[PDB]
RNA sequence: AGCUAGUUGGUGGGGUAAUGGCCCACCAAGGCGACGACGGGUAGCCGGUCUGAGAGGAUGGCCGGCCACAGGGGCACUGA
RNA sequence: GUGGGAGAGGGUGGUGGAAUUCCCGGAGUAGCGGUGAAAUGCGCAGAUACCGGGAGGAACGCCGAUGGCGAAGGCAGCCACCUGGUCCACCCGUGACGCUGAGGCGCGAAAGCGUGGGGAGCAAACCGGAUUAGAUACCCGGGUAGUCCACGCCCUAAACGAUGCGCGCUAGGUCUCUGGGUCUCCUGGGGGCCGAAGCUAACGCGUUAAGCGCGCCGCCUGGGGAGUACGGCCGCAAGGC
RNA sequence: CCGAGGGUAGGGCCCGUGACUGGGGCGAAGUCGUAACAAGGUAGCUGUACCGGAAGGUGCGGCUGGAUCACCUCCUUU
RNA sequence: UUCUAG
RNA sequence: GCGAGCUAGCCCUGGCCAGGGUGAAGCUGGGGUGAGACCCAGUGGAGGCCCGAACCGGUGGGGGAUGCAAACCCCUCGGAU
RNA sequence: CCGCAGUGAACAGGCUCUGGCGACUGUUUACCAAAAACACAGCUCUCUGCGAACUCGUAAGAGGAGGUAUAGGGAGCGACG
RNA sequence: GUCCUAAGGUAGCGAAAUUCCUUGUCGGGUAAGUUCCGACCUGCACGAAAAGCGUAACGACCGGAGCGCUGUCUCGGCGAG
């Protein structure tokens, strides 16, 4: 509902409890609000599975329980995740219900390696964090739009083409 | 998987009289959960194609001696259908 | 490879020598089929006839029985 | 029933080296690689070979076998999870509960298609090099779809033992595996080989029958056109019945 | 009311039938090539896929109705 | 590599 | 310098589509198999979906040409959650 | 029972057979042209790892996008087969 | 058999809205048909990506034909405002 909200931990000892499937329209992200200790929520991210029945959390420790979330070098090797800490501390650093995430594929040094979900490769640095578990995402791709136009629905930009055009009007155009 | 002393429960269970190791009691209830625990198993592993083959031989083994009892006694068929619950 | 509206049965009833959905009313819907129904192709069916070691193949014009048609298509009369 | 036993039957997850090709560093030359002999090709921007490191699929050497499992196709590095079939011994339990099976219903090589990953190597197509008369093929150097997996679709084939299933009767010698026994051998299953009776037109089958008998099945019935045309069912189509 | 017949329309089963075109069979014999039986010269056949004046070829799978010792590993036994 | 039919 | 009370857009915030028709997901029940596939029947009510007012339009013909008008009148037509 | 007529008047598809292009509802050249023109749902190459890449901008800055490679921009075709 | 080129048009299609010689030649439709529609195909100059062959439904798109029906027409002739 036209609105955006959490991304990005870094206040733990925190009792992560997933909240709730709360699947969400806005991100291609599908995610369920986290019921912290306190009672301070977050509608958190989508990395699939951990059930309704929260159970989770992160911490500068560790507990590579699915989904969940630490610094870099709190992290295994072999490892896919999402959460992608970038620079230290910049919250998430891709992978939006980009499903197929990064997989520390080797780390060094104060530079951990990363599997380029995208489609490439390099490293991170040090404390730098990022959340394993899965995406979220069904796919989240297909689906008809069939005797109509899904797209104009779209909300999301008929900003319609052209590039045969009758001028010579727009930029690289 | 199937256990020995659940086995037992289950012949002691079935048996009319105390001995009844093999008779049309005991092989139907031997059969049918067989086939409850092998198609249980069936649903995940979606592709086990072998022993999906060897249940229905299986299932058809079920049924003939299911056959027996009706055409001699339909009587204690009607007590061993409703007691297990099959055919709808 | 599905077939069916008089179609399957019933109540009453017309008509007929009188049975019968045979024709009609009203009622409920069933009746059929691979143990080949519906459709298509073709046809006079038999006693007998020709052949055959035979079982079985063919065939059934004149003599005989039952049957059909009277140029094609129907209907009624008189009337046992 | 019970009590053992074997196996690459299956399918889910997981790990294990061996090497393969690409990538970063070391070292270190001038040639490599390749055939019937060459050539195309790589390489002085330093290749091939060796050292070390990496990443990645994909198979799975020796054991491994003329051996094993399985309904058919077909199935092999170890791991555990569900699970099928199938075999000796006790002779305990039911009590003829059976044997065949139109159609169906399910499986089911490999090619292929549908979408979604992945692509080390192999490899039609296509590309060069050779070749001869000619080279659209053999031979050499490249390389794509596929081959890989999940999921759904095709179901065809020298799908082979070219030979339905069941039980029961008719000498044997011999190799091997599995299960039991008084375990110099007898026993029940299973696999290879020789060989009496017998069948055969011919080879050859021969208690693993192509012998002798009983059920129930499918298929035959001159060669091409044909396994095709036409009608019908089925597939996204290539086709397929 | 039922109905012989006549009409307009709608489909179904079939015979004829056509420019043209796919193939199939004959026919003295024609051209171009070697596919096939001796490893027919690359052993052949096959499901399939692509490609090639045409026989065919190459790939994935396989069946031998494939066979020699022109070579290796050994096997199996007195 | 090829060389008809009787 | 001057302008989106022209018009093309874009942001924010309200209003508006008389009636009718077609009948997919679903859920209920029944249906030969192990569960099912899956069938059917009921319910059900989607779709830039159909038939059409207002409303949006302005092909196809008619008039008009110092018009009613610097684009309008007439018959006609498309769209119609 | 009645008239030539019984939606009695009034509002209310002519249908069919075929071909070509573009699939389709559309959108557009206000005052000629609504079309085989753009638009598309859909495909393919593709630049980009963020403080993105391209667009405005004299330097800030906004956009992008509080998006983050099932994503954002560049594109030639424009179901599906 | 060759001379040149980087190879030197492949599958589908074809007088198509790319074919002027042309109302091309054969076929059907007709009392005759230079429009159509099928087929050949010597494609004056199609062709796979500004896709290529086809394609149910879909179109105020364009072109071809049949019934149904009417002053559109065989000259109309009357009338109402």
């Amino acid at each position: 509902q036209y609105r955006i909200i959490d991304f990005k931990r870094d206040k733990d000892g925190i009792p992560g409890r997933v909240a709730t499937i709360e699947y969400d329209p806005n991100r291609s992200a599908n995610i369920a609000l986290i019921n912290y200790a306190d009672g301070e929520k977050r509608y958190i991210i989508a990395p699939k599975n951990l059930k309704v029945g929260m159970e989770i959390m992160s911490g500068p420790d560790a507990d590579i329980k699915i989904g969940n979330a630490l610094p870099l070098e709190n992290i295994p090797v072999g490892t896919l995740v999402h959460n992608i800490e970038l620079k230290p501390g910049r919250g998430g650093q891709l992978v939006r219900a980009a499903g197929t995430s990064a997989q520390v594929l080797g780390k060094e040094g104060k530079y951990v390696i990363v599997r380029l979900a995208s489609g490439e490769v390099r490293m991170i640095l040090g404390k730098c964090r990022a959340t394993v578990g899965e995406v979220g995402n069904g796919g989240r791709t297909d689906k008809p739009f069939v005797k109509a136009g899904n797209k104009h629905h779209k909300m999301k930009a008929p900003n319609v083409r052209g590039v045969a055009m009758n001028a010579v009007d727009h930029p690289f155009g | 998987p199937i256990t020995k002393e659940e086995k037992q429960k289950v012949i002691q269970e079935f048996a009319r009289f105390p001995g009844d190791t093999g008779s049309t009691e005991v092989q139907v209830a031997l059969l049918t959960l067989r086939i409850n625990r092998l198609s249980e198993h069936l649903k995940v592993h979606k592709k086990d194609h072998h022993s999906h083959r060897g249940l229905l031989m299986m299932v058809g083994q079920r049924r003939r001696l299911l056959r027996y009892l009706q055409r001699e006694d339909p009587e204690r068929y009607r007590a061993l259908i409703e007691k297990l619950g099959i055919r709808g």
